[PDB]
RNA sequence: GGACAUGGGUUAGUCGAUCCUAAGAGAUAGGGAAGCUCCGUAUGAAAGUUGCACGAUUUUUCGUGCCUCCUAUCGAAAGGGAAUCCGGUUAAUAUUCCGGAACCAGAAGGUGGAAUCAACACGGCAACGUAAAUGAAGUUGGAGACGUCGGCGGGAGCCCUGG
RNA sequence: GAGUUCAGCGCCUCAUGCUGAAUCCGGUGCGCUCUCGACGGCCCUUGAAAAUCCAACGGAAGAAUGGCCUUG
RNA sequence: GUGAAGAGUUUCUUUACUUAAUCAAUGAAGCGGAAUUGGGAUUUAUUUCCCAUAUUCUAGCGUUAAAGUUUCUUCGCGAACUGAUCCGCGUUGA
């Protein structure tokens, strides 16, 4: 649609029922979740091995 | 006579054509993080800049004092890629793309977009394929000696920052343009400086070289350094002329 | 005196409203363009007559500065009828003409006769 | 209770958004504030000629309180007090003698720069109090030399504004005591002796010493570091 | 007769302008200049419209508050851009009038429905789906938003063809 | 029910009214004009901006309760 | 303007300062100095001769404070300290 036509749709037509729905693709979100988890776990081990 | 072409290049139709340019290529304002530590940024885009040989890199940094992200426009060094992490500051590692004080890098390192004054955000070695070489440090009253692309040796303070690596965009000038039209397109996105009419092709009113019943200059084309505008044409303050056979 | 921003901004101060010692103008002006200025005259050309008897609409010469809001009120106050829509045009002689359509519960022909331009 | 867990923030370089600290030192101030601050600095550098440097040497707190205690006793009459005196003179000027018969000689501090200068030149000032912050300083820069020449005790005291309060004005460049009631003669003499030991006795040697000339801040610490090594 | 004379004639929320910014123009700060004026456009300026309810009965936008990188305006009837179609009608207007059938934007909240018994719905492995499916500040992302040539595939109107 | 085509009736006719039929079924493309879709080539040329609209991350704030007639 | 050496009652060269003046940056965003700190040489040791940092990860996220004692009296996203050491004659650099 043209940009202002989006102001007339209902909420769910402008998004997907998922995190970052309507802003990130499904595969991009999946990369973000896995990347966030693995990086956080690495921060945990680096903190554990620092002591 | 009339005002010669060189004297008319003071603005107006001779301004740079800058509509298609996305931003100046600058180092990043020298701040606390870079003075004392490092800060990490991620390469978001590597883009063509109309009128510039080298590509530019848009690099995203976190703002240390506010919840916001600051995008910087760097001259891309060869090897840089989107998604790469770059590190700027005193404690950044000596890796292609990182930004370090020249005093923190050993003699012989190859760098680009080097500051003349600490914090001027990049002056030296910026065009495609160019770089600056670290020659030596003088720790007492810290001054770093560098070699410039022209071959000149320069002394910058050992706090002026530099980017590790050579400016991307390679050996652009190795390719013959081959056609007037290709030169047309190269300068169309730069400024109104092409094509160029020769001075001797003109009339005396137009140029000191103009006139005569053959196309010739008349007097010497090596003119003094202190010539007035309108007579400062040809080979200005030339130390020598002619085809050099072995130089340094 | 803690400043958490590196930017000095002008502090907010009282800013009193005007309390004049004298009214600059002694007498307020009466309403300019009330209703006798807005409606100048009925228009009774042949085309206007057809508008009256076919589309239930009246044609008026009105003030150049009248709009569709004030023309509606003026017609209601002067002739006690309720326009449903008003269309406006500025004629090539520079004067403004209004097409005032009346509701289906009023007859434009009767209103025209009552005004007296028929 | 178990849900209340500490969540520390590091605040090192590149870790957490810095907390809201005091940035007053690095604020870009409006021009008038900048001017009045760098003006105080420039007066600290820029070695000060002795006739200007003798100011900024003011009376101590204790002597200043005694002086103002005496001055506050001899305040000039206010407009209300003056109006009351005039109605008394008017009532007594109808059936009795002149206004002298019903009003007494006034005892009050003298003020007004031209008036006080004349009193000093005529040797009628017993004590002269010179404000310390007269902004065009030339108005009073000669007063210590004039007082010393005429042998009248003088003190440089803080706040032209404090002097002005005594005489019911916003500010006063200088005040003079000409006469004091008998009950205050000993206090004036003690103040005069205290003032003289600090100022009149100083004047001979104060004419040579220069003010300012001091750098401070970072440059002095560098000198201190230079000395320590 | 486009001449001459007398009259008549141009109807809009949806078409333009109006709004936006472009090259550019240009007040202001400030500095030049005898001056007409010249330079300058967050510029060396105390350049604040916006974000919070602490008072406030009581069911709500007026007082201080502590706040934060905001900003003049002009500049496109071919750039960007909310929304209208058919049939009819006049001597002469029509996406503007008439008949019929729509659409957009804003305001208030007029009904109905939905979720919530403690909290803001379910389905699908998933891509994702639905009549609705609470979301302040702040931030980030997207659309607006973009060259040119070449052939290939579809659609619409036109063209051609059989009754 | 509009539009089009055709055939009749009143016949000074008037508001120019009234009454009948048809407007159906097939095919075609290196065609034309526009357009969309997926692509390919080219550049030391890589081909506006802003208004405006939308989405997300975030979690501010809310007050229904007497197993039900009761609010946001 | 302010200070230091040198030259046969004086002003000439260089070798120092910054507050005048000039340049550049920025949202004038962390400058300078102390105190705690741990290797250190002094050394039957005393920070006395020495300055020590927190983010390298892979295209994530990072804001509107948690915790900590503890004061109203502990009805409260309630007030303060703190978390975020102290101090200042300089926004920073040349
Ligand atoms: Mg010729
Ligand atoms: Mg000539
Ligand atoms: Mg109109
Ligand atoms: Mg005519
Ligand atoms: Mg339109
Ligand atoms: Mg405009
Ligand atoms: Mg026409």
């Amino acid at each position: 649609l043209r940009p202002r036509e989006f102001a007339r749709l209902s909420h769910n037509q402008k998004k997907v029922q998922r995190a970052y729905g309507g802003c990130l693709s499904a595969n991009a979100v999946k990369d973000r979740i896995v990347r966030a988890f693995l990086i956080e776990e690495q921060k945990i081990v680096k903190q554990k091995l620092k002591q | 006579g009339r005002v010669i072409r060189a004297q008319r290049k003071s603005g107006g139709i001779f301004q740079a054509h800058t509509r298609l340019r996305k931003g100046a290529a600058q180092l990043r304002t020298l701040d606390f993080a870079e003075r004392h530590g490092y800060i990490r940024g991620v390469v978001q885009k590597i883009i063509h800049d109309p009128g510039r040989g080298a590509p530019l890199a848009k690099v995203a940094f976190r703002n240390p004092y506010h919840y916001r992200t600051d995008v910087e426009t760097f001259v891309a060094t060869e090897g840089m890629y989107t998604g790469q992490f770059v590190y700027c500051g005193k404690n950044a590692a000596l890796t292609v793309g990182n930004v370090l004080p020249v005093g923190e890098m050993p003699e012989g390192t190859i760098i680009s977009n080097v500051e003349e004054k600490a914090g001027d955000r990049g002056a030296l070695g910026r065009s495609s394929g160019n770089y600056v070489i670290i020659v030596g440090h003088d720790v007492d009253t810290g001054k770093t000696r560098v070699k410039l692309p022209s071959g000149a040796k320069k002394v910058v303070p050992s706090s002026a920052r530099g980017v590790v690596g050579i400016v991307a965009g390679g050996g652009r000038i190795d390719k013959p343009l081959l056609k007037a039209g290709r030169a047309f397109h190269k300068y169309r996105v730069k400024r109104n400086c092409w094509p160029r009419t020769r001075g001797v092709a003109m009339n005396p009113v137009d140029h000191p070289h103009g006139g005569g019943n053959h196309q010739h200059v008349g007097h010497s084309t090596t003119v003094p350094r202190q010539s007035a505008p309108g007579q400062k044409v040809g080979l200005i303050a030339a130390r020598r002329t002619g085809l050099l056979r072995g130089a340094a | 005196k803690v400043r958490t921003s590196t930017t000095f901004r002008r502090p907010k101060t009282l800013q009193l409203s005007r309390k004049p010692k004298y009214a600059r103008k002694s007498v307020a002006h009466a309403p300019r363009l009330d209703e006798y200025k807005i409606i100048v005259n009925p228009i009774n050309s042949e085309s206007a007559m057809k508008k009256i008897e076919d589309d239930n609409t009246l044609v008026f010469h009105v003030h150049l500065k009248a709009n569709k809001f004030t023309i509606k009120e003026a017609v209601r106050k002067l002739y006690s009828v309720e326009p449903v829509k008003i269309n406006t045009l500025i004629r090539p002689n520079g004067t403004k003409k209004a097409f005032v359509k009346l509701s289906a519960d009023a007859d434009a022909l009767d209103v025209a006769n009552r005004i007296g331009f028929l | 209770n178990p849900l209340f867990v500490s969540r520390p923030r590091s605040f090192g370089i590149g870790q957490d958004i810095q907390p809201k600290r005091d940035l007053s030192r690095f604020v870009k101030w409006p021009e008038y504030i900048r001017l009045q601050r760098r003006r105080k600095i420039l007066n600290l550098r820029l070695k000060v000629p002795p006739a200007i440097a003798q100011f900024q040497k003011t009376l101590d707190k204790n002597t200043a309180t005694q002086v103002f205690k005496l001055l506050n006793k001899y305040r000039p009459e206010t407009a209300a007090e003056k109006k009351q005196r005039l109605v008394a003179e008017a009532e007594a000027v109808a059936n009795g003698k002149s206004a002298q018969d019903v009003s007494k000689k006034p005892y009050n501090v003298k003020y007004g720069l031209n008036h006080v200068v004349a009193l000093i030149e005529a040797k009628k000032a017993k004590l002269v109090l010179i404000a310390s912050d007269v902004d065009p300083i030339e108005l009073v820069v000669f007063l210590p030399a004039l007082c010393k020449k005429m042998g009248v005790p003088y003190a440089i005291v803080k706040n032209k504004a404090r002097l002005g309060t005594v005489i019911h004005q916003k500010t006063a460049a200088v005040l003079a005591v000409t006469e004091v009631r008998e009950e205050d003669k000993n206090e004036l003499a003690s103040i005069v002796s205290a003032v003289d030991a600090n100022f009149s006795a100083k004047y001979d040697e104060s004419r040579r010493k220069w003010g300012g000339g001091i750098m401070g801040g970072k440059t002095q610490a560098l000198l201190a570091k230079r000395a320590k090594a």
